[PDB]
């Protein structure tokens, strides 16, 4: 929805349309900012490695779990 | 001249760009509108007279329709610059439109300010 | 008894009698007439009705549905449906609705304003852009994107379109003439005239005067 | 006339303000739902004092001067003649749909588009209920289970002390005025 | 309920400071990301859209917000890409946690639940990938 | 959020940069053309450099604003590349921002505006090149 | 002590026109969302607290009665359009405020109001001429009976509605009710009544007057229900 | 604490000191009066959204209606307003000439007083220039009415007066008023606006109007009689309703039969009352208020023509023509106070039946213009054009002398007066020259109201007059600031309209200049 907003598209209808294309299709459906709309990203040759998406969820969730476990902060001296 | 062409070109593209190209067309009229005010004349009329002679060139190529009509500041009337000899380099009008476009793009991308 | 006054007065104009309060003046002057009367069993309850009255310029349509909103929502749409059929028979000359005619005039006036040197150029063009509000609000009220439709709609009129307009059902442009979305041309003519005449009254005004009272 | 001090508010600030009023009527009744529902102490204009958890009685006494809340009461006035039981379920569900709609207005959805979405889902729900339904007195006129099921709901009210004698009475009444074959009771 | 002791105010304090860093860096995502204007204290001003450079030039003082800044550095060392996407994901999860905590769910139950989504999440991306 | 500075976001930041660039244009708007009016330049000491040339004004014009400094850096690009047309550049760029800022109020994203202005400049250079006269 | 006004409030020039332009847009905003069949409704409350819900532009303006001078001009113009036609008040109200909005920045730039009037009087006549030239007459197009084309126009308004699956039946009820009348047609003549329950196709069309007949007093097995 | 206010010793009135220029303040009150009507001058005059004292909305551009509704409290402005009221006497036009011209004389006088010229010397210059203007104005007379009583002639000259009150529709109104005016000019030496009446009727538009003879009344005949030639017309102000006895007349009723007996006794009395109307030789009756149902049939019984005039001004209109005066009692058979008429009949025009009082036996010198319009405010504004249009030709019954309009005379009269001041030595030349510049304010008003640079109009109007091209005025056009000949276009003004306007405007300006201090009083 942030990519769709930056590409001038509607943030809701873009992800709302893609959630149906993923239920019916595969992960090839994604936002193409070069053309300004939804397209088959597998054909556009716009890919990224797997470690970026995996390490993102891994490190982000650990930070959220760490922030969630903060009950309070103490000021020492 | 670009005020009429780009306004017609905007109707061909669409896709959330018809209004922007139309405003780009209307923005160029500030130059003849500003030159008319500095020449102590009614800018609304002279700007309208330029766009009429230039629009008639687009409707058909017949010779009865005047072409390449400029703006004479002294007499306060449009004049054909080919006869009057009011010429400028091509790179000026080309670079000035390119640099002015890149500047507005550089400022439109600014949606936040952080001070330190 | 227990007949509503609206139904009684509706039968008054249909039968041609008169609703007399006191029973002392009841006579042939107020008494109505009819051709065929019968008591039916619509939905189990009895419904009286006089058919073929002398002044039978009226009728009634009984609705049925699972709730009031089925009938109330149906009530609103049928009243305009009666006017649409009432309009097509009266005036045979029509134009495409849904803002299709408003975009065609915007093309004609805008292309005409360029050939008009003077201060009338910006104003006739300003008159043209003002016609965009009719197809615009139909898209905004219908929950559609006015940008994508108006840009796709204004582009179609340039290529040769004359009846294409806004489709409230499908979020796209459609030939409102082929879709039988019509309106009377003379009724639309009186709208532009009353609009400009109303704007001219406001533009021609420059000062307001108020007697202290 | 009387344009001074006229109410003027529109947009999302108005819809959220309308949704805020409906939620107050729902949250007030969300606790009185079911047999374990919390009662509501109603004080009459004449100084009387009453306590109950009936959804219909709560709305009749609830004199909310907000206009959006009055429509919620007018809705329940018709429900008592159609459903009878789940008068709180209607108001509680309406408040839930409006509360979830507030999350959609921030996403940029139009109210009429949300209205069309709920109408589509309401048809999916109504279609699903017939699939998971079951019959009781199909192809036979019987009086035994008709007394049993009606007796269960009555056990929550003050008739619990003699709930069984009331159910047999409600059967002979409808059976008398109306015929089970025609299936059109008045 | 009384809710005399209110340690949840520190959760909303850390979530708001964490969500603030994500809301700023959100618009700069992708090739068409809107640029941002940073002004140094001396007087110099610069323009950029790289999310990594913006976080360094933010001078973050809150502890919870600093964890997102150090988080973005971890993504750069490990992967070197997706620096801006990480901070945006963390800001939305914490914003989503604000709705769950109001419902009476404990942070430990939320923490353990997110790990199960992470475990199933890695399987989803790995299955649909292209070796 | 607590920081050692200040931040300000929203659509008003676009408007603040729009009104700034519009202000710099009005300083060199009336001085456009050969009949342009002169303008004073009160320095910090007290000297008053009177001139109508738009390029000479922008070199000496000192407005402590980032958006205005972008147009000052823009002036050097046009002066070195060609050496003329700097006044029309600042005026054209100011109207594009004042018009684009109105579109942003109509829920038109700047990315869609940036895309339109790029295509308009491309077609404008095409129409210009097709309607020249050689030396 | 000695002043000219002494309570006489008066303002003239450009600020008065701009004040009337903004006041006219308020009347537009009151009827902007009601344009079209699927337009949003408007809730109006009188002095007694009685509610009024309606999406008709003409009915909304009658209940407002705005006291602003410039706003009364549009309301009286729109009211006349309702009496003469009964439709198009919202289009007239929106176009008028939009003609005023588009010429608003030119009025501020020193353009005279009278030059603006010559444009509307000129552009209007050109528009009225373009309508008649492009308009089309449809009486017996494609050799189709008028009863069939009017059915298409009727279901058009009823399309994708709560009666969309059975609009073929409802479409005929409109054509039948209108054809029953004489040459003088009017919307008030053809009444409608509501009956809860039953299928949608069971909606009946009585040729005469009909009513619920709540009369349930004694009198059965007498009082013949048929009369010549 | 001293020093307090200087020159303030009379009821604490605001006495402006020598620095505050007390004379300059009374002038500012008159300049503001001009700006309220400077914009309404000419065919392109701007309308005024006037709010009546009854909280009624009216949009008009007539000067007399603006000032009548604008409560002018400043006395210095009342003098110029009194000149406008005096302008209405001897002529029915040129009102804004008094406001615009006098406002320019006072506005330009400040430029003289600021220099140091005495107010007594300024007055002598305006009085000299006014006397000089009256000598030049006959020389500017271009054409004169032929007095052929031709509708083609009367309508042609009348177009100038109709415009600036109801623009665009100057063709229909000029023909109708010409048809009404031509039918009375044969009555030599008796023409007056009181004969040519106006009757407004709600209708389609202005194009559906026409002229009819006699005192027309929009209210159709309530009775069933179509025509009656009876002279005796009985007018009663009291309506036909339940009678009341001026003495005690105590009426006691207890039972239901007694209610019916008294009800029958009233109907038998009313049958005798209407019987008395026919007994006095009068088959016509008028009523102000409601008309009863039984009395209506009694009017048809004796074939008495029933007439209804709800408007009070309509009743008084008949009292001064036929003589039938309204009595306080309900149907008193007073045959002495009845009227006299040659013919009374009903007539349908424009799909509306209207009562008519035609003079068939008598010669007849009365007419009425039946106007049609879909708005009451529109017909009232058109009625004001009829008065200013008919009164234009009431002046032409006098010496028929027309002068060019459109600001043409104002430049030539200014050009001729400016030359007289240049060659006239002394101090009077300063005020004489400014008297010429005051005339330039009128073309400047027409140019500003048409959206044209006024200075360009004065520059062109003086150039063509320098070459001797008189009769040249401002070409009314939005996109053409040039000029044209007023003679060829047919735009012409009246001589007496400019004569009495320049005279009364100068006296109003001089009367204000002669005043230097406004002082309160008490009886």
């Amino acid at each position: 929805s942030t990519l769709a907003e930056n590409a001038g598209l509607n943030p809701i209808s873009t992800v709302t349309e893609l959630r149906n294309r993923h239920a019916q299709g595969e992960k090839t459906a994604g936002i193409n900012v070069r053309k300004g709309g939804i397209s088959n990203i597998l054909e556009e040759l716009v890919v990224q490695p797997l470690l970026v998406s995996v390490s993102a969820l891994t490190l982000a969730t650990e930070t959220v779990r760490s922030i969630l476990k903060i009950d309070d902060v103490v000021n020492t001296r | 001249a670009l005020s009429i062409y780009l306004e017609n070109y905007a109707t061909s593209m669409g896709s959330r760009e018809q209004l922007a190209i139309a405003e780009f067309a209307r923005s160029l009229l500030v130059i003849p509108n500003t030159l008319a005010v500095n020449a102590a004349q009614d800018s609304t009329d002279l700007v309208a007279k330029l766009r009429a002679f230039h629009n008639e060139a687009q409707v058909n190529p017949e010779r009865k329709n005047l072409k390449w009509i400029g703006l004479d500041l002294s007499n306060g009337k449009p004049r054909d610059n080919k006869q009057a000899g009011v010429f400028e380099p091509t790179i000026v009008k080309v670079k000035s439109l390119k640099f002015a476009t890149e500047a507005a793009i550089t400022i439109l991308r600014i949606d936040d300010l952080i001070k330190l | 008894g227990r007949v509503p006054e609206e139904d009684l007065k509706r039968t008054m104009m249909a039968c041609g009698g008169s609703i007399q309060t006191s029973v002392n003046a009841l006579s042939a002057d107020v008494l109505g007439r009819c051709q065929v009367f019968e008591e039916t069993q619509i939905g189990g309850e009895r419904y009286n009705f006089f058919t073929g009255c002398p002044k039978a310029k009226t009728c009634t349509f009984i609705l049925r549905g699972g709730a009031e909103q089925f009938m109330e929502e149906t009530e609103r749409s049928l009243h305009d449906a009666i006017m649409i059929v009432r309009r097509a028979i009266k005036n045979d000359s029509v134009v495409a609705g849904g803002g299709a005619i408003e975009m065609e005039l915007s093309k004609y006036l805008r292309d005409y304003s360029r050939t008009i040197p003077g201060k009338q150029q910006l104003l006739i063009g300003a008159y043209a852009k003002a016609l965009e509000i009719i197809p615009r609000q139909l898209c905004d009220n219908a929950g559609f994107d006015a940008t994508n439709i108006l840009n796709k709609l204004r582009a179609r009129h340039a290529q040769g379109g004359t009846w294409y307009g806004v489709d409230i059902n499908n979020e796209d442009i459609a030939d409102n003439f082929e879709a039988f979305v019509w309106e009377p041309a003379m009724v639309r003519i009186n709208a532009l005239t009353a609009a400009s005449e109303a704007a001219c009254l406001i533009v021609s005004v420059d000062e307001t005067i108020k007697n202290p009272r | 006339k009387d344009q001074d001090r006229k109410s003027r508010l529109m947009g999302l600030e108005a819809l959220k303000s309308h949704i805020m009023a409906a939620k107050a009527v729902a949250n007030t009744m969300r606790t009185s739902l079911g047999p374990n529902g919390l009662d509501k102490m109603m004080v009459d204009k004449d100084g009387d004092v009453t306590v109950t958890n009936d959804g219909a009685t709560i709305l009749s006494m609830m004199d909310v001067d907000h206009q959006i809340a009055k429509l919620m009461v007018e809705l329940s006035k018709s429900q008592d003649d159609e459903i009878g039981d789940g008068t709180t379920g209607v108001v509680v569900l309406a408040g839930a749909l409006l509360e979830e709609a507030e999350q959609l207005l921030d996403r940029g959805i139009h109210p009429i588009r949300i209205a069309d979405g709920y109408e589509q889902a309401a048809r999916v729900a109504i279609e699903h209920l017939d699939k998971i339904s079951d019959s009781v007195l199909v192809d036979i006129k019987d009086t035994e289970p008709l007394i049993q099921t009606a007796k269960t709901t009555l056990g929550s009210k003050v008739v619990n002390s003699c709930h069984r004698q009331m159910a047999e009475i409600a059967v002979n009444a409808v059976l008398t005025v109306a015929d089970m074959e025609r299936r059109d009771v008045d | 309920y009384q809710d005399r002791d209110k340690p949840a105010q520190i959760r909303f304090s850390n979530i708001s400071a964490a969500k603030a860093v994500a809301d700023a860096i959100r618009t700069s995502l992708g090739p068409k990301g809107m640029d941002k204007m940073i002004q140094d204290g001396k007087g110099d001003v610069t323009i950029t859209n790289d999310g990594a450079t913006i976080l360094k030039q933010m001078q973050v003082l809150h502890p919870a917000a600093r964890m997102l800044v150090e988080l973005s550095k971890a993504q750069d060392i490990e992967a070197g890409d997706g620096t801006t996407s990480v901070v945006i994901i963390a800001g939305s999860l914490l914003d989503s946690c604000t709705k769950l905590l109001q419902k009476g769910i404990h942070p430990t139950i939320i923490s353990e639940s997110f790990q199960k989504a992470l475990e199933k999440g890695i399987e989803i991306l790995t299955d649909m990938s292209r070796p | 959020l607590s920081v050692f500075g200040d931040r300000s976001t929203g659509e008003t930041i676009r408007s603040q940069n729009v009104m700034a660039a519009a202000s710099i244009a009005n300083i060199v708007k009336s001085s456009l053309g050969p009949v342009g009016l002169d303008k004073m330049l009160v320095d910090d000491i007290g000297d008053v450099t009177i001139t109508n040339d738009g390029a000479t004004i922008l070199k000496l014009l000192e407005v402590e604003h980032p958006a205005a400094k972008v147009l000052c850096e823009l002036a050097d690009l046009q002066d070195k590349e060609v050496g003329d047309g700097t006044t029309s550049v600042v005026i054209i760029a100011a109207e594009l921002l004042k018009n684009a800022d109105e579109l942003v109020k109509q829920k038109i994203h700047p990315t869609s505006v940036i895309s339109g202005y790029r295509l308009a400049c491309k077609e404008a250079v095409r129409y210009i090149n097709e309607n020249l006269i050689v030396n | 002590v000695i002043l000219l006004k002494e309570g006489t409030d008066s303002s003239q020039g450009i600020p008065q026109l701009v004040s009337n332009i903004s006041a006219c847009q308020v009347i537009a905003e009151a009827v902007r969302t009601t344009l079209g069949p699927r337009g949003m409704d408007k809730l109006i409350v009188d002095g007694r607290g009685k509610a009024t819900i309606s999406n008709d532009g003409a009915t909304i303006l009658k209940l407002l009665d705005v006291v602003h001078p410039a706003a009364k001009t549009l309301v009286d113009i729109a009211k006349s359009q309702d009496a003469e036609v009964g439709d198009g008040t919202t289009s007239v109200t929106l176009l008028a405020a939009e003609f005023l909005k588009q010429v608003k920045p030119y009025v501020e730039e020193g353009l005279h109001p009278q030059i603006i009037i010559r444009a509307f009087r000129t552009a209007t006549q050109l528009a009225v001429n373009k309508i008649k030239e492009i308009a089309v007459t449809v009486k017996k197009a494609d050799k189709v009976e008028q009863r069939k084309l009017l059915e298409k126009c009727a279901m058009t308004a009823l399309s994708s509605k709560l009666i969309s699956q059975q609009k073929a039946f409802f479409a005929k009820m409109v054509v039948d009710a209108v054809m029953m009348l004489d040459d003088l047609l009017q919307l008030k003549m053809i009444g409608i009544k509501k009956v809860q329950g039953g299928a949608l196709e069971d909606s009946q069309l009585v040729a005469g007057v009909a009513f619920k007949k709540t009369f349930s007093y004694a009198g059965f097995e007498m009082q013949p229900k048929k009369y010549h | 604490k001293a020093p307090g206010f200087a020159q303030m010793l009379k009821e604490g009135a605001k006495h402006f000191s020598g620095l505050e220029e007390a004379v300059y303040r009374n002038i500012q009150a008159c300049k503001e009066l001009a700006q309220t009507t400077r914009t309404a001058y000419g065919p392109n005059g701007m309308n005024k959204m006037v709010i009546n004292h009854l909280e009624k909305l009216f949009v008009t551009n007539d000067a007399a209606t603006i000032l009548r509704e604008l409560e002018v409290q400043h006395p210095a402005a009342k003098m110029i307003v009194m000149a406008s009221h005096m302008q209405e006497q001897e002529v029915g036009d040129g009102t804004n000439f008094v406001l615009v011209f006098a406002g320019a004389l006072l506005e330009l006088a400040e430029e003289l007083l600021r220099i140091g010229l005495s107010v007594s010397e300024v007055i002598e210059g305006y009085e000299i220039a006014c006397r000089k203007a009256h000598e030049i104005l006959p020389n500017l007379v271009c054409c004169s009415a032929k007095n052929l009583r031709d509708i083609d002639e009367v309508s042609s000259l009348l177009r100038t007066s109709i415009m600036s009150k109801q623009y665009g529709n100057e063709v229909f109104l000029a023909k109708l008023i010409a048809q009404a005016c031509v039918s009375i000019f044969p009555d030599s030496g008796h023409f007056n606006v009181d004969n040519i009446r106006v009757c407004k009727i709600l209708g389609s538009g202005i194009s559906s109007s026409s002229v009819l003879h006699g005192m027309v009344f929009k209210k159709e005949t309530e009775g069933d009689v179509t025509s009656v030639k009876d002279a005796k017309i009985a007018v009663y102000s009291c309506p036909f309703d339940g009678m009341i006895t001026e003495t005690k007349g105590t009426v006691l009723i207890k039972t239901a039969e007694e209610l019916m007996n008294f009800s029958k006794g009233e109907e038998n009395l009313m049958d005798a009352q209407v019987k008395a109307i026919a007994d006095t030789g009068a088959n016509v009756v008028v009523t102000g208020g409601k008309v009863a149902d039984m009395a209506l049939h009694y009017a048809n019984k004796y074939n008495i023509m029933l007439v209804r005039l709800n408007s009070k001004w309509d009743l008084r209109r008949l009292c001064k023509t036929v003589g039938a005066t309204a009595l306080p009692r309900l149907t008193p058979p007073v045959l002495e106070e009845m009227g006299h008429c040659d013919s009374v009949y009903l007539s349908e025009v424009g799909d509306t039946q209207v009562v008519v009082f035609k003079h068939e036996k008598e010669d007849g010198a009365i007419s009425t213009i039946v106007l049609r319009g879909s708005t009451d405010n529109l017909m009232d504004d058109i009625e004001r054009a009829v008065d200013d249009g008919v009164n234009t030709f009431k002046v032409l019954t006098r010496d028929k002398r027309l002068v060019p309009g459109g600001g043409a005379t104002e430049i030539e009269l200014a050009k001729q007066i400016t030359s007289y001041g240049e060659t006239c030595p002394g101090l009077e030349q300063y005020a004489i020259k400014k008297f010429a510049e005051a005339f330039e304010a009128i073309p400047r008003a027409l140019a500003e109201n048409s959206g044209v640079k006024a200075n360009e109009v004065i520059s062109k109007l003086y150039a063509v007059h320098q070459e001797g091209n008189k009769n040249v005025g401002l070409d009314i056009e939005a996109e053409v600031p040039a000029v044209k000949d007023m003679l060829e276009a047919g735009i012409l003004d009246t001589y007496l309209g400019k004569y009495w306007a320049i005279k009364l405007a100068t006296n109003a300006a001089v009367t204000v200049l002669r005043v230097d201090q406004i002082i309160m009083a008490k009886p």
